[PDB]
């Protein structure tokens, strides 16, 4: 016949091929197509969707609801840190198990922006204000508010809309972090201030309630697939 | 403003004054089913005025210690005029549906409630090799409660809020058509729901297609003089409803 | 050739515009971009959402059970295998298929074949080479009972057969569901009474998969182990649900041990000491 | 009978063939070009759509 | 000659295949064909016609 | 591309057509569709009896026989094997075949050989690769009848050699009757005065295969067993009949014991109870 | 010498390539594509036809 | 299938091959290329620049 | 096609040109052909810097290092290997990419893979052709810790199986940096107070290769050693640089002893006498 | 979708034929056959250029 010459690779079964086979099944007739609501096309329509955060993971939170209320309330001076946390979509307990760090916990690298939701569930008649900040990496983390204010934030005045966007910029060396933890792609912190107190009227409960969400923009890239860190399995499910 | 919203579905009328907006779907309005999708080669019945309405649930009461609420949806109305007896008398239902939650309160009430419409909401059990009764997954227009820990019934759901009843993270469930009832802006939410399956007709006896959950993640709060009961009140209305493979009355 | 979105430049502003103001009460998910809050400058950005597609996502093989059998033995059972087919033994596979509540995809299915000398007192043979036979039955074809049994004829079930040392058998599958999707979740019964069974394991019957060894009795044990690969390619998806949290039991229930939301910090406020 | 299309390379810096060998469509290899989308139906799900400068909920 | 390279499901054998393969008698003059009355060209055409039900099957 | 019919609408009807009266005793099958009957709508329908014709349905590969042979005996009747050909010694390939009365088609022939080896003191061998040949003899050739017979020199007969390990030998077959159609049933005799044997047996008349080991008297036994796997392809079929209710007995005639038509109820009329 | 036809696919949402090797026609492959039928002449095998809505038998 | 035959020089492993072979990571976006100064096409580019001699390497 | 430079003729000359001059102060490398200083004839010359280029000097397989693991053995960690990939363990390959700083290219890989018998007192046995498996982890994947280990599945990572005795596997790889160039040196620290460590080891971070038995248990120790060949294809290079004098040391860091930079003559002068 | 160019012969005294066949350009062969240079960065590497025949640091 006609003469060939075998290549190395060849008799060899790679997870990721992408070759032609033959049906088991030959002129089988599929059933018809039909028009379902709801059709994804890539994961990052879902990594888009506002998501909650469990931002009061703290020594048996956890095992209740409690640790999605981010406790607030009058104070006795002003400026204390409400709470906080480090930007790793990922690696960070806070927003581990969140959608974004579900899908970006099935790759490897990550890039673009990030939105985050804060709705204040309180009364109608209290009022407040806080300061949102961002703080790249290169000092440590800010330690009172003259230091956060340094960097990208905003104040957020609570009233008739009841929810604020700080949306966190992209400001990186290379075009990709790790999902990881590494020294070398480090992202930055999170924190949040009292910009004012809480002021309430008489007969109106003081102690309220912030919750927090955290979606994509829509300049964000996942890269390098891998397996979750999360499914541990020992035996069969018979 | 925007705020104030009116719904006709047959002679029964809803007005609010602070809503918010209207969630529809994935986008999908409910419709009827095309000549090209259909199976069956009879003629349904299409009722549009008998059926098509509100029918209002039974409230449920939410205290400082609430942990949530959920009711299975095509099971809930079963005994709700036309549409439960069409249920009775055909072997293949299609329709939408359209979730009108009420809580009201004052400006010194605070809470926060999410309303979610989650499909095929297939849930747990408490005991894990042992087999759920009906009466605890629906209970027709009554609802079944969450608890706060771990529950450990006999023949029941696993009772978790921070679980949903499904194995997953409570956070994340927002990827499903929902609104937030924040009792310093709202009164109410409004979710259009379409016909999602994975068949173009099915039995409205033996599946359920949706469970609607309502989920208080600020807890309920206020002072010493306010009023302390405080209902919430789910109203829903089918909508492009039709039957098909009329026999007798029963389920078995 | 999709790009993502373009960073457009900003400058000062002052107005009563406010797109950092909003309210997430309504299910809406801010449209927000950094050149709204903060001045940004022009960044033609290359990237692209590649990667991360259904397609791209699930079309990667995964190991979804192990099949174990012998070649000699006092017992006849223990010279065959069978295997109820689903994708719900494997971990891995299994929660990389329920982000979706319905997918529609073909399917392809490759066998990875091994054969290991069991311990004996007469190891030292000269054995020609094994030949496997992997017999598919539809739903409803007859059972074989033995491995000289006369239902292994494959006349109209589909086969493969392989001898050892070549590559790896490999066939494609058509979308096979009866309705028009592989649902991932059942919500419902399956009598008409609410009785029954509860949950997906109505609607898997995918028929089920068949092992032997085509040589006869051999002088000495052979201990075969074939593990199944399935490929999941030309794919569509439904009504994406959140990841699961804990930790799977079995395989025809979706039953729990309740679980953490997430993993604890012992503080809420972060700081520039031991943290 | 062959189909010539663009390869997958970077930016700032191809053309395989193709040709089909078997009789059904479920031997084809899969379709790992098609990088469209559309989060309209997961953001944005609501009726009466907001403006992103307006209050909204004004 | 020319560099190949071997996929899955080589040098395998399925029921249902559909390749070609050679003849084992190389042309071989085939007999000519006769119109015969009653052509099936799908078992659909058989099962159209209507039989007799065997109802009454009720203990020998 | 050829559908199944649409079911077009209907309304209410009050007139002298009656389309469910009809008279079946005229050897008419009523040609009535559901829109004759009661109110249907319009259904645009989708399916194709794809799966269904003479060709997809008898095209696959079914086992006719099976044939052994050693390598070394006493007796040399035993050391090479004989088959006359036929496809009525397994019941699926026969009882799918008799669904007409005539045939015409080309046959792709494909053979499955495995080798075991024997019990015997001397197990603690090293075989080289054993090889097959297959020999077809037309009707009237010479007879081998032994394995060095010089008749197994295949000058003019075909024949095919395979090596242990290999792909299975497939060859394709023409349409090789001396008639018009290869005739399933024969109602006559093979002589004129009405004697002889009756049946189908006098139009078999295809010839014998034959195989035997090109090897040599090895130092310890070896039994091959050999599958013979026909496919009809290029299908022709006329004159359908009824499938056969009795379990077959023989090869050459058509004989039975009386079987009863169906499986009994013991009731006649259907119920709530347990039925 | 190709001859380029469309695949067995689904409804609602191709193009194999096929060159013949051998000199023969007993070698090519199955023909599995021929979906026509006529069941005429085992229902309704009748002289006088019938017209459905008559007596037929009046 | 395709009557072939094999040539010597099949299945063997040489060290200045320049044949084609399957990806590991399909469809993997490579990172943007950017212009770094001083790109090299040639060794003999790099050849061609003085260099310092030790004429005086003479016992340590 | 490209020529090297054509030598034109040249006559005598006296004037004020000088070409010879120059200075070397100014970093210039001066252009002087021979034709300005000697008379030349005309030389066509058809030389072509073909084989000196970036593409052809780097693109060979080069060994970059050996992995050696066994079949059964009494502890766990001898009959699996694994590596941390990099390409500073062999001095050839290094000290051929170490003349340039930046460097782009995919790569191409290819293993050989070779099985010897240990000594034991049974090695009179009949073992089955070995199954090799090379999984590779991308950076933060989890680790097999041993070979029964379930982390062997491969569902999203890469991997490759080679039956004993066929052509070596090959696979092409793409350029992984997150860079815009494997950086073959990095002059600084990892951490921002300049801490930790000091080196091109911040910037390796190219996941890790594992290698084992496909098959289980033997009855006799057999110990493969599989070699890894990098063939950096599809190259682009960038700020050059002198080559290395000293011998290496280490694969984290560039340290060395200091090195004589030529060899010594004795003398500075040459003669016709014994030099 | 095939590509033809010359082949690397001698002096004084060809046509290849390439396919690609895998869907990534990291799947192709090695470019081999890029013959150009520029020694202008490295040799002549100074702001106001030499002449070559002016003293040049005149
Ligand atoms: C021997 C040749 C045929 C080989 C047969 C192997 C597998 C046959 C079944 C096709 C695979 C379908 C597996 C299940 C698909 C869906 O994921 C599940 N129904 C749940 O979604
Ligand atoms: C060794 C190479 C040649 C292999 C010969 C094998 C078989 C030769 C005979 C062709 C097969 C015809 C089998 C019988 C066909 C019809 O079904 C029967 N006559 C009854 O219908
Ligand atoms: C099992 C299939 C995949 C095989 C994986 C083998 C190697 C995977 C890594 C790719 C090779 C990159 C090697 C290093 C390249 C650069 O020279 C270094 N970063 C330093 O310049």
């Amino acid at each position: 016949g006609l003469p060939v010459m075998n290549t190395p690779g060849s008799n060899q079964f790679l997870t990721s091929d992408d070759y032609q086979s033959p049906t088991a099944m030959p002129q089988f007739d599929v059933t018809p197509e039909m028009n379902i609501p709801g059709e994804v096309k890539n994961l990052m329509e879902i990594a888009e969707v506002d998501s909650v955060v469990p931002v009061n993971n703290v020594n048996e939170n956890v095992n209740s609801l409690e640790a999605y209320r981010i406790p607030v309330h009058s104070v006795t001076e002003t400026g204390a840190q409400v709470f906080g946390f480090t930007l790793q979509p990922g690696a960070d307990t806070v927003m581990e198990r969140t959608l974004l760090g579900e899908i970006l916990n099935y790759y490897a690298n990550w890039s673009g922006s990030i939105k985050l939701t804060f709705m204040y569930c309180g009364s109608a008649m209290a009022t407040g204000k806080f300061l949102l900040a961002y703080s790249p990496p290169g000092a440590g983390v800010p330690k009172n508010r003259r230091e956060a204010m340094l960097g990208t934030h905003i104040i957020w005045d609570i009233g008739l809309q009841s929810s604020c966007v700080l949306c966190v910029p992209w400001i990186s060396q290379t075009h990709y972090r790790f999902v990881s933890k590494d020294i070398y792609t480090d992202a930055g912190f999170i924190t949040c201030w009292y910009q004012t107190s809480i002021v309430v009227p008489a007969e109106v409960q003081n102690q309220s309630v912030i919750l927090c969400f955290v979606s994509a923009c829509n300049d964000f890239s996942v890269r390098l697939l891998r397996d979750s860190p999360f499914v541990r399995q020992t035996a069969f499910y018979q | 403003s925007d705020r104030v919203r009116s719904i006709t579905l047959g002679n029964s009328t809803i007005t609010t004054q602070e809503s918010a907006n209207v969630v529809v779907g994935y986008g999908v309005w409910p419709d009827y089913l095309s000549d090209e999708e259909a199976t069956a080669e009879d003629q349904p019945t299409q009722p549009d005025v008998a059926t098509c309405r509100f029918y209002t649930l039974d409230s449920v009461s939410w205290m400082k210690e609430s942990q949530g609420w959920w009711w299975k949806f095509p099971d809930a109305l079963r005994d709700m005029g036309l549409f439960g007896q069409n249920m009775q008398y055909h072997y293949l239902g299609r329709s939408g549906y359209t979730i009108h939650v009420q809580c009201n309160a004052s400006k010194f009430h605070q809470g926060c409630l999410l309303v979610v419409c989650v499909p095929e909401a297939e849930m747990g059990a408490a005991n894990i090799n042992e087999k759920i009764n009906r009466e605890h997954l629906s209970n027709g227009e009554v609802a079944n409660t969450f608890s706060g820990t771990k529950s450990s019934n006999t023949n029941d759901v696993q009772q978790a809020v921070f679980n949903a009843g499904m194995g997953v993270a409570v956070g994340n469930l927002t990827i499903f058509p929902h609104q937030w009832i924040n009792l310093r802006t709202n009164n109410c939410a409004t979710i259009v729901m379409p016909y999602i399956n994975s068949v173009p007709m099915d039995n409205m006896f033996r599946h359920y297609n949706f469970t609607l959950m309502i989920i208080p993640f600020a807890k309920l709060d206020y002072a010493a003089g306010s009023s302390t009961y405080i209902p919430i009140t789910v109203t829903v209305a089918p909508m492009c409803a039709e039957y098909n493979g009329l026999r007798l009355a029963g389920h078995q | 050739v999709v790009r993502v979105a373009d960073t457009m430049p900003s400058g000062p502003s002052n107005s009563e515009s406010i797109p950092a103001l909003t309210a997430a009460e309504t299910g809406h998910t801010s449209q927000v971009v950094p050149s709204d809050t903060i001045q940004t400058r022009h960044v033609r950005n290359f990237h692209v959402r590649s990667e991360s597609s259904v397609e791209n996502f699930l079309s990667r093989s995964a190991c979804v059970y192990i099949v174990e059998y012998k070649t000699r033995d006092d017992t006849p059972d223990k010279m065959y295998d069978s295997w109820v087919i689903n994708t719900r033994q494997v971990a891995q596979l299994r929660r990389k298929l329920e982000f979706f509540t319905y997918v529609r995809f073909d399917v392809e299915v490759t066998f990875v074949i091994t054969s290991v000398q069991d311990d004996s007192t007469r190891q030292n043979t000269d054995t020609p080479a094994l030949t496997h036979q992997i017999m598919y039955v539809p739903p409803g074809g007859p059972i074989p009972q033995a491995v000289d049994d006369y239902n292994w004829q494959t006349s109209t079930n589909p086969s493969v057969f392989w001898t050892e040392g070549n590559a790896p058998p490999r066939m494609s599958i058509p979308f096979m569901s009866v309705g028009n999707a592989y649902s991932n979740f059942y919500d419902g019964w399956s009598h008409f009474s609410q009785t029954g069974v509860y949950g997906f394991n109505t609607l898997n019957n995918m028929g089920k998969l068949y092992f032997r060894h085509v040589n006869d009795k051999t002088i000495s044990p052979i201990t075969s182990k074939v593990r199944i690969y399935f490929k999941p390619k030309h794919v569509k998806a439904w009504v994406p649900r959140p990841p699961r949290l804990c930790e799977y039991t079995h395989k025809d229930n979706v039953d729990f041990e309740p679980k953490g939301v997430t993993t604890s910090r012992t503080q809420l406020t972060i700081s520039n000491s031991t943290h | 009978g062959a189909q010539v299309s663009t390869q997958k390379t970077g930016a700032h810096e191809i053309h395989y063939t193709n040709i089909n060998y078997y009789k059904d469509a479920a031997s084809n290899s899969a379709n790992r070009q098609d990088f469209t989308q559309d989060p309209g139906k997961f953001t944005e799900p609501v009726k009466d759509i907001m403006v992103k400068s307006l209050p909204a909920l004004n």
